[PDB]
């Protein structure tokens, strides 16, 4: 339904500043929430924040105010990220997804990612387990998620889980806890609530080895898992 | 005479809107709200006579309190360090930690007084607010604000804070969270109401305009949530926001269609009944809005989630039970 | 959408700024900030002409600005007149004490009394009233328009009203009152001053603290444009319905008259018309009293002298030496 | 009961400025009201204003808000009148007087008079007649009309005075009918409202003097323009 274009790969001085662009097609003012994510070599992913270029709303995570500033294209619908002095902990790998406001969609849609090298009483702490999970085709992989603090609202759990193979953006397979992403086959599946959550695929196949993450958006700012890496026999 | 009455307010401001420039003494009531930093600080005059308070409170069987303000909570982030502290010397092995803020700050019957414990957070069995002091603090003196321990028991908001103005047919009733306008066009509305909190007070008469001939049951912002009783806060053709997306704790109402919404006047639309967001919790767009017997534009609100509507917008075709309601 | 700018609060000791509203003191200005002009002379010419016509044979002005107004105004009133073919004068003279109200009004040789001295042959009855209300603003002094009111009621302007509140102290102003109010152990009236003193009603959506009020408490009564308000009591005083409102300009704050003393006592005179501390001579009365009222006394001063509040009467002097205020 | 030392003369170029005084003595702070008045050589006598030095309560007639500033001192209890640009116009005999508020009493003592030489080297009183000569024993009939009515709590506020050549005026009725303290009672008072009529009868050696008339019951005060009696 949405497609999103970032730009290419950027190698910068330490200390100097960036700008990294990503537009959209497929948008409207009610969605096109253009949300931005750094991901250092096989990590976590951080949120950093969203900006929707038709209607300038902005939302920073704490870490990044100093750091980073988004601005907008409302003509091109083109979002804009900008960081301010750079060092060494900020090469990574930063993608631009889709998204909506709080307790609202997943990451529907993704951007191909931009990579970056510098050379020369709090946050929803999700933890996932196992770390690493090798198993056969044929059998059933389990994935377990934990919030430290109920991501439920109105009825719903704001809980998503995300494939990603190597070198490319992750993909929506369960939204909302446990319904199936349209296009995704039906050997996927997630269930829990409240703080609890597990993702099953049932029967794993040849396919299936990549790393998957949990994540919320029940409160700001948006926290994912460590990631689970899935291997086969 | 040979008197000077600067008791007031003395300087310049000049107004976009009306286009002039005006100087001169009198009183200026600021939008605390919209400010972009943090223009007052919370303080306790004596943190060991609010040392003496928390002990004689758990001793009267008090296991936590609730904040009124945001700022009190505010308060309770930075002062829970020195507080334990001082309880530490003192030798009692009761530990007071405090968390972040619902929507709705809901108020406690019990209360400290003058002379583990947990400062809100979420709700809970085993502290209930039945044990939870709340609206023991009122303003000493004064940039920074000086607080002490109150006297008397009552369900009023500190009226050292709360302000209102009214000229030019443009009303304000403010606060150090609240700030709601009213106007003039054919008849006085409320039209703009700003929300960084939502307590659970009773703005108190003497600092509210028109508070005369009010039925409360027209008020737009209920009584029960510090709704100033006074008919500028009236809106014709909607009735009190009981159910209203309160729990966003910090949201922005005003009159006007929600993005990529229509709200039509139908006497089909069913019953007002609790507030409506825009978005499913999928991310879709409900586009077809009706309401029996309001007046457009229609009452709005908007938080960090999305759009809501108010009580009396209701869904035109969708079913409600795919809707995220306020409940 | 709002008034910004800054502010420097003396007593608090803080400077703020920011956006808002600011009510400014329209009254202890130095200068004559605004000034009322009409937006169509000739359309107050011709509904002059029917109200001569209906028989009515003069107006009274509610407010000072208006009667200002007319001042500026009549020479080329007179001119429209005079080209518009019809026999009739109009001269303004100058205000009294109070801005007494009259019973007709206006709708959207011979000779036409606009204000001036009291008069058996043009009365109250048949003078026009409250027929102003104000339509924009200029800028600068500023600038303030006046157009004939669709209606015919008691109420004052309510664009020129305002009200606030905050630190605990509260105004109720107007462009020819300022009203204080403040917390001391209890809320009550401080301070008021006049420039004019008017006879049209203070509308309650510009009042605060307007619920469970009674008239027979109102210090500035309801019928002076008193503010229907209990920010509007004092404790110990009732309705200055007496008090020397025909001073038209004065000063009423609650401290004793220079070289007075007032005392508490049963055997004081009863409350009657606002008595002067100075006789009309210039002997000064010094010892005062009253039955019930509530320590410091009311006073008002004006270009005259030092008034008190109606239940203030003189302890050892006949009240008979004393001026009054039962001014006609 | 007060008396009144004004400074002495001053003759000043066109131009400048000048600054007069006056000191007074047996005030109160509740009395005390410093008024000041201009004389043209033989001529009426204009109000200035007034200012009372333990209040500083102060106000100007409008004809001289850009002439006159009326400053204090408590301590010795001074009014000082400062005189802005000077022109032959402000060539007079400047009184300071005791005065009170607005309708009340009159101008009970008199300064001596500062006689300001420039050189380089409202309710109106018309006063009838301007001048006047009679015989000794006869009537002497000087009336006094307002422009509107100077009555207010039942009385009138106006008064009568008696100026001698080279000398400050002196009361003779006050409130329209009341005789100073030791005034012959051949001269009377009467009148209200707007028409009012000072009578001597019988004139005498002594009466040969300018008599104004004065109103205090509306800013500014006025006097009226004086009526010169000569004997014969
Ligand atoms: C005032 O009301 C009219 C008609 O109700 C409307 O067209 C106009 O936009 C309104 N203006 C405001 C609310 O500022
Ligand atoms: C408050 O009341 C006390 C009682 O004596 C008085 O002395 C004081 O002046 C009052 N304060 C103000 C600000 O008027």
């Amino acid at each position: 339904e949405v497609q999103l274009q970032q730009s290419g790969p950027e190698l910068v001085k330490p200390g100097a500043s960036v700008k990294m662009s990503c537009k959209a097609s497929g948008c409207t003012l009610t969605n096109c929430f253009m949300h931005w994510m750094k991901q250092k070599p096989g990590q976590d992913l951080e949120w950093i924040g969203y900006i929707n270029p038709y209607n300038d709303m902005t939302k920073y995570s704490e870490n990044f105010k100093g750091k980073a500033t988004l601005t907008s294209d409302k003509s091109s619908s083109t979002a804009f990220m900008e960081l301010s002095s750079l060092t060494s902990e900020d090469s990574a790998v930063y993608y631009c997804a889709r998204g909506y406001l709080l307790r609202t969609g997943c990451f529907d849609y993704w951007g191909q990612g931009t990579t970056l090298t510098v050379s020369s009483g709090g946050n929803i702490v999700l933890t996932q387990s196992p770390a690493s999970l090798a198993v056969s085709l044929g059998q059933r992989a389990t994935i377990s998620c934990r919030a430290s603090e109920s991501v439920d609202s109105y009825g719903y759990s704001f809980m998503h889980w995300y494939q990603q193979k190597p070198g490319q953006p992750p993909k929506v397979l369960i939204y909302l806890a446990s319904n199936l992403e349209s296009g995704v086959p039906a050997r996927f599946s997630g269930s829990g609530s409240r703080t609890d959550f597990t993702l099953t695929i049932d029967p794993v196949e040849a396919d299936d080895a990549a790393t998957y993450y949990c994540q919320q958006n029940n409160e700001n700012p948006l926290t994912f898992g460590a990631g689970t890496k899935l291997e086969l026999k | 005479n040979l008197y000077f009455q600067s008791n007031a307010d003395s300087g310049c401001v000049v107004s976009w809107k009306n286009k002039e420039l005006k100087c001169g003494s009198g009183i200026f009531i600021t939008d605390n709200v919209h400010t972009w930093t943090e223009q007052y600080k919370f303080q306790p005059e004596s943190p060991s006579k609010l040392a003496s308070a928390i002990q004689k409170a758990h001793e009267e069987g008090i296991c936590g309190i609730r904040s009124v303000t945001r700022l009190e909570n505010l308060m309770w982030k930075q002062i829970t360090p020195e507080l334990n502290h001082i309880l530490s010397e003192n030798e009692v092995k009761l530990t007071i930690m405090t968390g972040d803020i619902k929507g709705i700050m809901q108020a406690g019957k019990r209360s400290l007084r003058p002379q583990t414990f947990l400062i809100d957070g979420p709700e809970t069995a085993e502290c209930p607010n039945t044990n939870r002091a709340w609206n023991s603090l009122e303003v000493e003196d004064y940039t920074n604000i000086w607080l002490k321990l109150k006297e008397k028991q009552d369900v009023f908001c500190d009226s050292k804070l709360m302000s209102a103005a009214i000229k030019d047919n443009r009303a304000v009733h403010a606060d150090m969270g609240y700030w709601i306008e009213s106007a003039l066009n054919d008849t006085w509305k409320i039209e703009k109401a700003s929300f960084i909190e939502v307590k659970n007070c009773h703005w108190p008469k003497s600092h509210t305009l028109w508070s005369n001939g009010v039925l409360e049951s027209e008020m737009i912002i209920p009584k029960n949530l510090a709704g100033p009783v006074s008919q500028h806060n009236y809106r014709p053709g909607y009735h009190t926001q009981i159910t209203g997306p309160w729990h966003l704790g910090k949201l922005e109402m005003d009159f006007d269609f929600c993005d990529g919404t229509t709200v039509v006047v139908t006497e089909d639309c069913g019953n007002r009944g609790p507030s409506l967001r825009t978005t499913t919790a999928s991310g879709k767009l409900i586009t077809e809005w009706c309401c029996r017997s309001c007046t457009l534009p229609p009452l709005r609100y908007r938080g960090e989630d999305g759009c809501w509507y108010g009580m009396e917008i209701r869904p035109l075709k969708e079913k409600e039970e795919n809707l995220v309601n306020s409940l």
